[PDB]
């Protein structure tokens, strides 16, 4: 057949870039950074009304620090939060201390290309890793199965990321509440996903200093979004 | 480096043939005619001593082997694959049972390690089967003396007497008619001469002519005297002189 | 064609595609910079943003206190070779108590490429990097590419558009050379080449990333406000 | 067809069209040339002046083995380097055992047992490099030449890479002309010219001369750089020939 | 550990197993119970050294649970007692050997039969009417020699248990602070509560 | 590399099947046929030789029926020489579970593992699968006669009465018309031979051609009996069942 | 060793390997899943291709990982039980270092990883397998039912059905079984089971197994007899 | 048709990399010729120096295996010198394992399995030579064995191999029908070296200089090269008779 | 029999004040009843505001503090040119010193 890390004669590996296909299918993941703290948002997008909504977790806990956020074939993810909340748990071992978000984002990346002929094939899914720590506050990153880590100030992964995307470069300024990103996170999920939006099929998170990462109740995000649609009705 | 080729090279094709076997067997119908024929004292193995050049000197190279002092192996197929299957066959003797029993293991079960090596060539990664078929001759107290056929599959089946190789349907055949539960060693040793004659197509006497036996004990060839147990190999190998001398009876 | 599967395979004309391959990843990096004095080296880099609410890529990497580099490619694969120059200048300084040279930082980084061409299963590595130092040589310059070659040189540049800060160094060859004891003119200098690379974008506060390394300079990093001073 | 595509397989002409790749990487390459004279060996190499931005006198290709054996390439020049640091473990562990250092001849084997050793299987290549090589051992001095199919012979004159013919003819002439034998410091001077002549293959970019030599009685036996004066009255030599 | 004692009567196995931990000059607990169900007709006591105890009777607890959970099926009090010496008699070539010392008392629900297996720490096993380890034999052997009746009802096994731990409590020097008593019988494993 | 000449024993088809176990069917579809019959008092296992010649020394010959431990017996049909490999795995795990538990191994317990065996080889490792399908004939305290068959998969189920081989098809219908639960051996015995004689592909069936073995509680008292047939018992019970 | 990736993305973003994998579940025999109040009731379909089995021995398609939770599939028999050796194994190992039983929801986290694991290691090929886990955490009385397929994606469900023409009886069963109001019974569960099977079976006679999970280790499997009772009842309130 | 790429059966029951193996035998376009004496064995070997920039001492395909046992090679010189360096190991732990200096038979042998490996192992390639070993054995004698790429190995009264070993084989044939005998009824070395050179000129039609043959000779207890001038001293008692 | 310990004396002071803090020690350095030199500096600037001292047998006190100096140099590495703060360089000193703990350094550690 073909070398599993075999380079395309543009320059690029041929796994990577197909693996970025499999995310570009899975659910809208969405991310905002503020400086009251960093929300994180998921289309949930149960395959069947039976299927019991609340045990989809597509927003999970790396440390009190850090939440992360997936999208993408998401059992591919199982390993790689596995791996976060070790090198997180031993750094604090080993250093007495909190981690910092992009230290722990670098060694979730350095998992990916660590495939051959290690593991057979690169992820299958995208990250939004959101934190706090005393030297760079807020942060917000998008970690990739290519390796590659950007920061952000918001982001959106999934299939409807540039749609997404180009919501965000128009809303975020660097002034946002944390209320304001909840209800635009909400108002964008909204707009990408096929089904209606409600408490049951999305999912709101946030990261502030005091309260570390909190997964939001589905009354206290179904208040969020009789919120959006008053707003949104008010002119 | 490492070798690689974890894999198997042989596989089942669509219709249910396992190729490379097939083609092993293929192999061993181009070699050079060998028979084997039981009788009620004894077994004979007989072959052709095809010389690739009348410099060479064929009585350097043994068709037929030794693999204990009461089992001989006689082939037909890839001359080198049968070479290094009898070292194999004659140290498996010792490792997997001699060293174990003390003493040399019956016709049955050195049969069944030599099957077991071809076999794993057919499934283990990286190699090719055998591409040889095997007659192995032998006599040990319980079973008495015994013939076996050994091929690529690992497959072996016992005969009274058979053939292999280049015109093993017609001596097959000639074997058929000629054979009996009462012959006598001699009676055996004839009908092989006879049988052998019609797929040789040159020269004919004992320098051409590769012919061992299994029969009675030899204790002028035990190499030593004092233990009345130890009588002697009853795998004999022919002379050409021996060979010519029933040849003139023929 | 149909010797472009795997890096173990020769072309009919005596080429190594999927080492090629690995040469274009480069050309599509954003451009970076490198010259040097005979007292100072420096790194300019030209970072690369996702988008407007993204950060921009970092394009330099400290390797020692007299060693560093700059890359344009695949940035986890620059991530893995300097990992290896900081364990090397490590081992140097550790075991012998000297500073590794330049020059020989070149030559473990040419073999180790060079491994990665030759044997079955691996890839070759996707990214170009600018090496600068000061070590009891004076000021050097390397250019790294993964094909193994390695080349000492007075400036240099990688990247998209990089044949036109290359021309600009190749013009200035005579005068960069001698801004000894001026770190900001030489920085001037790079800032100047890199220049020549640019279209429709333009040096920003965020978009510029400068390194330096010289007599009496630790190698250091320069980026937000500190390089405001050179646009 | 498809024998050339993996390497160690035989074609039906009972070739290795991959080792026959190789060579044409090698022909690729910059001139480097071996002479052989009464006490040692002179080994000189075509270095193309690629930009003004290169550092005269820095980017060195011939490499040094043990003290004694000097190594020079053309081709790809990482596969020349791998081949050399080999060659370096091969005449360390020599040394270690046997104590005296490793003679010409069995260095060459060494190298030509490693380098035939990329032609036995599909997953490595063939070396991309034909390299020259030698010095002076206990028996005198040596000449070799190591192809990518691990042959070589011992040579009075050996020359590869895209200048090859060129350079052979003029050694050629040498071993004719001077059948007594070449000294030393001639065969320094007539390195520089050879590499010089063999410069008209390679005519559009400019280039930088590069020559060693090991000699019983100018370097006692050891490998050394050709360097300052003597390097520049090599030049003068080879330039007032080509005019 | 130090005092266990197995008989073997009529329809059931009773297993007497001392309370007492002791580590150096205090006595830490005095209601221990150093006895594992294997399975639901098998109990295994056990004494030896500190931690290996534990370790080793639950470790063979493991592998019996996992037995009858893939073959949904009770083995044999002989062959769990085979599985448990075979495991001894491997650990005793070992690296670091489970010091362990263990009565295995099993109701076999085929033959309709109780059966008491003594095993040492080197894999010795022997099927008795009545076993212990340690210095508890020493004592209580002469007197199990002299009542032991092979018809004996569970009652009477009691009385006869309890006649061998008045003889331990009057001559060992060791406070072992009394025994959990249990029987294994047709029902399966009950703890005398009273004793 | 080597990745070119592999052909990837233990992928799944688009249709969600193993190539290589289907093959391997196809394969055993032109073996010998082999019969179990299970009874109330026994278990028959029958199986026919394939085209055998006169110069076969059949009383020493074994291709298809094998004694696994004295209480459970196979019945092979495949490559005989891809059996006899899984048959010493089967008898080594059998006299391992006998010394860890001092009893005779379970029946299923055996079938399991060897059908694990099988499984691994459809799953890892890039070998080629085991060309054979067995028939367990056996017997334990715990279900009494059981009658089992494994392929190359790996996947096993028990039978009342069970073909491999050659023309399974035709002979299941056949065993499926005739078969009772209240049957006896001898009636078992004759349903299998009689099987056999309408299925297979020689112009007639005779002692020469077939391997025949019983097991049965027709031992002295509460204890099982393993009885592979010799050349001359087969050609009594052909006669007895009057078919030569 | 065997180290070949078989497992590898494509083009389009999917891995045919772990899709193939998916049509062999497709192929396999129709299994489902219902939770009630205070039970969970596994039903399996048996195909009638097979007569002359022998039903006491053959492997039943519900198996006991431990004494509180079960596990039903559809796919390739052989690769179940791999899955379902490691998952007994791993409930052992958690009672032995945890000193508490496995939860379903852990027991399934666990299976579905393994299951994972081999869609990106070198050398092996995914399970042809998925697979209904149902049962009662220990002490505990709320019911738990859990999915899992090739590809190590596991969720939880009220009620869901996996194999052959599962399409049909998760289209009966989403307009059945209402959320607000589950099988409160154990009988109402078993009559929606057996009838969510009805709808595919053929004949409801030894075609149908059903397998009643009740909080704190009761678990039993109905008979052949007990069944038909239900086909019964079911078919004459039919026929109106 | 990736049967004829790797060492597995075509359909034929052929291994199409043996055969292209035994192709590259003759890639070097050199003739060799093995004869045996009463106390000897010689070997000799056609010797072509095409470029004058070669050091003529150093092109060689006849190598010095043990002390007893010689070796010439047909085919390429990696392949060769491969070969060449395996056997003298073996050679070398023969002795030190089993106390005797290893037959040139048994070493036949030993190559001959090896490259039977080859033939059946997937991984490796064989090596595209035929090997001729050449001793005077203490127990057999004057012995000549030869190797190829199939693994397959027998011992020779005489042979020849290369690209014109048929007509060379052919004109032995018809000398050893004349003579009746196994080998060249001669007292001294000199005189079978002679023999051999003699009808390799009449076999292939050619006049030799010192410089166009090599020449290795086995005796007991040694087996040695001769020089250009010794093979000078030889052409020369041809010419005078 | 080798022993692969030794003693090479001093002696080491460390005191923590309100804003400030010293580490001092002697720098003699013996062994036996003999002086291997009269000035052999113990105290050493790790970086980061951080001093320390390996007080015992020196050539595991300059294994350690050489070993932690390294890890100073890895932590700015690896964590954005972080400051390790003096918990954190202790815990990881913890670490280093129970890394062998069954071949332990023979030394007072002092930060
Ligand atoms: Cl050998």
């Amino acid at each position: 057949d073909r070398g599993v890390s075999t380079f395309s004669p543009e320059g690029r590996l041929f796994q990577v870039e197909y693996s970025l296909e499999a995310i570009k299918l899975g659910s809208t993941a969405i991310g905002i950074a503020t400086k009251e703290g960093v929300v994180l948002g998921v289309e949930k997008r149960a395959t069947s009304p039976l299927l019991e909504s609340d045990s989809i977790e597509k927003i999970v806990e790396i440390d009190r620090h850090i939440g992360c956020a997936m999208s993408g074939l998401t059992a591919d993810a199982r390993s790689m939060i596995e791996h976060a909340r070790t090198a997180a748990v031993t750094h604090n071992l080993y250093y007495d201390e909190d981690i910092n978000v992009e230290s722990l984002t670098q060694s979730v990346c350095d998992l990916a290309l660590r495939f051959g002929e290690l593991m057979s094939r690169p992820f299958g899914v995208a990250l939004l890793i959101a934190g706090h720590d005393a030297d760079d506050g807020y942060q917000l990153f998008h970690a990739e199965p290519s390796g590659t880590f950007y920061r952000y100030n918001a982001k959106a992964i999934g299939s409807g990321s540039e749609g997404a995307q180009a919501e965000l470069l128009n809303e975020w300024h660097s002034s946002l509440t944390l209320k304001e990103a909840e209800l635009l996170v909400l108002k964008i999920l909204k707009q990408v996903m096929e089904e209606k939006l409600d408490e049951n099929n999305a999912q709101l998170s946030c990261i502030t200093k005091q309260d570390g990462f909190k997964i939001y109740d589905n009354e206290k995000t179904a208040e969020l979004i009789k919120e959006l649609k008053e707003k949104e009705a008010a002119e | 480096m490492t070798d690689r080729y974890s894999f198997s090279l042989t596989t089942f094709s669509p219709s249910g043939k396992l190729g490379q076997i097939d083609y092993a067997l293929t192999a061993v119908k181009q070699g050079v005619t060998s028979l084997g024929i039981k009788a009620t004292n004894g077994v004979v193995i007989a072959t052709e001593k095809k010389s690739s050049s009348p410099l060479a000197m064929s009585e350097t190279l043994s068709k037929v082997s030794l693999l204990t002092p009461d089992i001989g192996a006689v082939y037909s197929g890839m001359g080198p694959d049968y070479r290094v299957l009898v070292d194999k066959s004659r140290k498996v003797a010792h490792t997997s049972y001699k060293r174990i029993y003390g003493e040399y293991p019956p016709t049955k079960l050195l049969v069944s390690e030599v099957a077991k090596i071809m076999q794993e060539a057919t499934q283990s990664g990286g190699v090719r089967p055998f591409g040889v078929s095997l007659l192995i001759a032998g006599h040990d107290e319980f079973n008495g003396f015994s013939l076996y056929q050994v091929d690529p599959s690992g497959s072996y089946f016992p005969w009274k007497a058979t053939a292999i190789g280049k015109g093993s349907v017609a001596a097959k055949t000639f074997l058929e008619k000629r054979w009996n539960d009462e012959l006598e060693l001699e009676d055996a040793i004839h009908i092989a001469l006879l049988t052998l004659k019609e797929s040789v197509e040159g020269e004919f006497n004992g320098d051409t002519i590769e012919l061992a036996i299994i029969g009675d004990e030899n204790p002028d060839l035990l190499g030593y005297t004092g233990i009345p147990t130890d009588k002697g190999p009853r795998f004999r190998k022919l002379t050409s002189q021996e060979i010519n001398d029933r040849l003139e009876a023929l | 064609n149909n010797y472009d599967g795997d890096t173990v395979t020769f072309s009919p004309t005596g080429r190594l595609f999927q080492v090629e391959y690995a040469l274009e990843a480069i050309k599509q990096g954003s451009v970076t910079v490198g010259l040097r004095s005979n007292t100072h080296a420096v790194l300019v880099a030209l970072k690369r943003n996702a988008d407007e609410l993204s950060s921009y890529q970092k394009k330099i990497i400290k390797c020692d206190e007299h060693m560093g580099l700059s890359l344009a490619g695949l940035a986890p694969d620059a991530r893995v070779l300097s990992n290896y120059l900081r364990q090397q200048c490590n081992y140097s300084s550790l075991v012998f108590n000297r500073k590794l040279a330049v020059e020989r930082a070149g030559h473990l980084l040419c073999d180790k490429a060079q491994k990665n061409t030759q044997s079955y299963g691996g890839r070759p590595y996707g990214v170009g990097l600018l090496i600068i130092g000061y070590d009891k040589s004076g000021a050097h310059l390397l250019e790294f590419q993964p094909s193994g070659n390695v080349t000492e040189l007075y400036g240099t540049a990688i990247g998209a558009r990089s044949q036109g800060a290359k021309t600009y160094l190749e013009r200035t060859l005579d005068t960069f050379i001698k801004i000894d004891g001026n770190p900001d003119e030489l920085i001037k200098a790079g800032v100047e080449a890199i220049s020549q690379s640019l279209r429709d974008e333009s040096l920003t506060v965020d978009n510029l990333s400068i390194a330096i390394v010289g007599k009496d300079t630790p190698f250091t990093i320069y980026d937000g406000e500190a390089v405001a001073k050179y646009i | 067809t498809g024998y050339d595509l993996s390497n160690s397989v035989f074609s039906p002409d009972g070739r290795n069209f991959q080792v026959e790749y190789a060579v044409k990487a090698v022909e690729n390459g910059t001139t480097s040339i071996g002479i052989k004279c009464n006490d040692g060996v002179v080994f000189a190499v075509e270095k193309l002046i690629t930009s003004k931005l290169l550092v005269p006198q820095k980017n060195v290709k011939i490499q040094v083995v043990d003290r004694h054996i000097g190594c020079v390439y053309s081709g790809l020049i990482p596969d020349g380097r791998h081949l050399v640091n080999r060659g370096r473990e091969e005449a360390a562990s020599f040394k270690k055992l046997y104590k005296t250092p490793i003679p010409i001849p069995a260095f060459a084997d060494r190298l030509g047992q490693y380098v035939q050793a990329h032609t036995l299987y599909n997953s490595v290549r063939p070396f991309g490099v034909s390299t020259i090589f030698g010095g002076v051992d206990k028996n005198g001095a040596h000449l070799y030449m190591l192809e990518p199919s691990g042959s070589y012979w011992g040579y009075k004159g050996a020359a590869t890479g895209k200048g090859r013919q060129s350079a052979k003819a003029e050694l050629e002439k040498l071993v004719d002309h001077h059948p007594e034998g070449l000294s030393a410091r001639e065969a320094v001077k007539q390195a520089a010219k050879i590499i010089y002549l063999a410069h008209e293959d390679n005519k559009e970019k400019d280039f930088e001369l590069e020559i060693s030599w090991c000699s019983l009685s100018e370097t006692n036996g050891l490998h050394k750089f050709v360097k300052g004066d003597l390097l520049q009255e090599a030049i003068d030599f080879a330039q007032k020939e080509i005019n | 550990m130090d005092i266990i004692l197995g008989i073997r009567v009529q329809d059931s196995v009773i297993l007497a197993s001392s309370k007492a931990v002791t580590r150096g000059i205090s006595v830490l607990k005095d209601s221990d119970d150093k006895t594992r169900q294997l399975s639901p007709h098998t109990l295994m006591s056990f004494a030896g050294e500190a931690g290996d105890t534990v370790q080793f009777a639950e470790y063979i607890q493991a592998n019996i649970q996992l037995y009858s959970i893939r073959e949904d099926y009770e083995l044999s009090p002989q062959a769990v007692s085979s599985f448990v010496r075979q495991e001894l008699a491997k650990s005793i070539r070992s690296r670091r050997p489970y010091q362990v010392n263990v009565l295995i008392g099993g109701y076999d629900k085929k033959k309709n039969k109780p059966e008491l297996y003594q095993i040492d720490y080197l894999g010795t096993k022997v099927e008795l009417p009545y076993g212990a380890h340690g210095y508890s034999g020493f004592y209580t052997f002469s007197l199990l020699d002299h009542h032991y009746r092979p018809d004996m009802t569970t009652e009477e096994g009691l009385d006869l248990l309890k006649l061998c731990v008045q003889e331990l409590e009057k001559r060992m020097p060791m406070d072992f602070k009394g025994v959990i008593v249990k029987i294994v019988d047709k029902d399966g494993i009950r703890q005398v509560d009273d004793f | 590399g080597s990745r070119r000449y592999d052909s990837r024993t233990t992928i799944f088809s688009p249709e969600g099947r193993l190539y290589q176990v289907e093959y391997a069917l196809e394969s055993i579809s032109h073996a010998g046929t082999a019969i179990g019959i299970m009874a109330s008092d026994g278990i028959v296992l029958a199986a026919e030789r394939k085209v055998t010649s006169t110069l076969l020394e059949q009383d020493t010959s074994t291709e298809k029926l094998y004694k696994l431990n004295d209480k459970i017996a196979v019945a092979v049909a495949g490559l005989t020489a891809d059996a006899e490999i899984l048959i010493n795995t089967a008898r080594i795990h059998a006299q391992n579970y006998l010394k860890t538990y001092n009893e005779d191994i379970p029946v299923e317990i055996l079938v399991r593992r060897l059908s694990d065996i099988k499984q691994g080889y459809t799953q890892h490792g890039g070998l080629r699968p085991f060309g054979v399908s067995f028939i367990y004939a056996g017997y334990d305290d715990r279900y009494g006669y059981q009658l089992y068959t494994s392929n190359p998969s790996g996947n096993y189920t028990g039978w009342k009465a069970i073909s491999v081989g050659a023309n399974t098809s035709a002979a299941q219908t056949l065993l499926q018309m005739d078969y009772k639960d209240d049957m006896k051996v001898d009636d078992a015995i004759e349903l299998a031979l009689k099987t056999l004689s309408k299925t297979t592909d020689s112009s007639a069936l005779t002692y020469d051609r077939l391997e025949f073995a019983t097991i049965r509680k027709g031992a002295n008292d509460g204890e099982v009996y393993q009885k592979i047939f010799k050349p001359q018992e087969i050609k009594d019970i052909l006669v007895k069942t009057g078919i030569t | 060793g065997y180290d070949r990736a078989l497992s590898i993305f494509s083009p389009d973003g999917h891995i045919f390997q772990v899709e193939y994998a998916l049509e062999a579940v497709k192929r396999g025999t129709c299994a489902v899943g219902v939770k009630g109040k205070n039970c969970v009731v596994l039903g399996c379909e048996r195909r009638s291709t097979l007569k002359l089995q022998d039903t006491r021995i053959t492997p039943s398609k519900v198996s006991k990982i431990d004494s509180h939770v079960v596990l039903s599939f559809s796919g390739l028999n052989a690769d179940s039980r791999i899955l379902i050796e490691k998952a007994r194994v791993e409930a052992q190992s958690h009672r032995l270092t945890l000193e508490d039983p496995v939860t379903v929801e852990y027991l399934t986290r666990y299976v579905a990883g393994v299951q994972q694991r081999y869609t990106q290691s070198g050398g092996v090929r995914p399970f042809g397998v998925s697979t209904l886990i149902a049962g009662f955490d220990p002490r505990d009385d709320e019911p738990k039912l859990y999915q899992t397929e090739p590809s190590g994606i596991y969720s939880s469900w009220s009620a869901q059905t996996i194999g052959r023409n599962s399409k049909t009886v998760r289209e009966f069963l989403e307009k059945n079984y209402d959320r607000k109001e589950p099988p409160a019974t154990v009988e109402e569960c078993v009559k929606l089971t057996v009838r969510s099977l009805l709808e595919v079976v053929q004949t409801g006679a030894k075609n149908i197994e059903i397998t009643v999970v009740k909080p704190d280790s009761d678990i039993v499997a109905l008979s052949s007899e007990e069944i038909n009772q239900y086909v019964t009842q079911i078919e004459q309130e039919k026929q109106e | 048709g990736y049967d004829r790429h790797i060492t597995i059966f075509s359909p034929e029951g052929r291994l199409y990399q043996v055969e292209y193996a035994f192709k590259a035998t003759n890639q070097t376009n050199i003739n060799s010729l093995a004869v045996r004496g009463k106390d000897c064995t010689v070997v000799i070997s056609q010797k072509k120096v095409p470029d004058k920039l070669l050091d003529p001492t150093t092109v060689s395909y006849i190598f010095c295996i043990s002390r007893t046992i010689g070796m010439v090679v047909n085919g390429p010189i990696p392949d060769a010198r491969n070969a060449a360096l395996r056997a003298k190991a073996e050679a070398a732990e023969f002795r030190y394992k089993y106390g005797y200096d290893m037959p040139c038979d048994v070493l036949a042998k030993r190559m001959a399995n090896l490259s039977q490996i080859y033939t059946q192992r997937a991984y490796m390639r064989p090596l595209g030579v035929i090997l001729t070993f050449v001793s005077v054995d203490e127990e057999l004698g004057p012995s000549i064995y030869k190797t190829d790429p199939a693994g397959y190995y027998v011992g020779y009264k005489a042979t020849a191999t290369g690209p014109k070993q048929q007509e060379i084989t052919t004109n032995l044939e018809n000398h050893f029908k004349k003579s009746k005998i196994d080998h060249i009824n001669e007292e001294s070395w000199e005189k079978v070296v002679e023999f051999a050179i003699t009808h390799m000129i009449d076999a292939l039609g050619t006049e030799f200089s010192k410089n166009d043959l090599e020449v290795g000779v086995a005796t007991k207890d040694k087996f040695f090269t001769l020089s250009a001038e010794n093979i000078e001293e030889r052409l020369v008692a041809i010419a005078e008779q | 029999q080798f022993n692969p310990y030794g003693d090479n004396g001093g002696t080491i002071l460390g005191i923590a004040g309100e804003d400030f803090a010293v580490l001092a020690g002697d720098t003699r350095n013996i062994t036996d009843y003999s002086i291997n030199s009269r000035y052999e500096p113990k105290v050493f600037d790790c970086g980061d505001n951080i001093v320390m001292s390996a007080n015992g047998f020196a050539a595991d006190g300059d294994a350690l503090v050489k070993r932690f100096k390294n890890s100073v140099k890895w932590y700015h590495f690896d964590h954005n040119d972080k400051k390790l703060s003096i918990n954190s360089a202790a815990r990881n000193i913890q670490h280093l010193l129970y890394g062998k703990r069954f071949f332990p350094y023979y030394v007072h550690t002092i930060i």
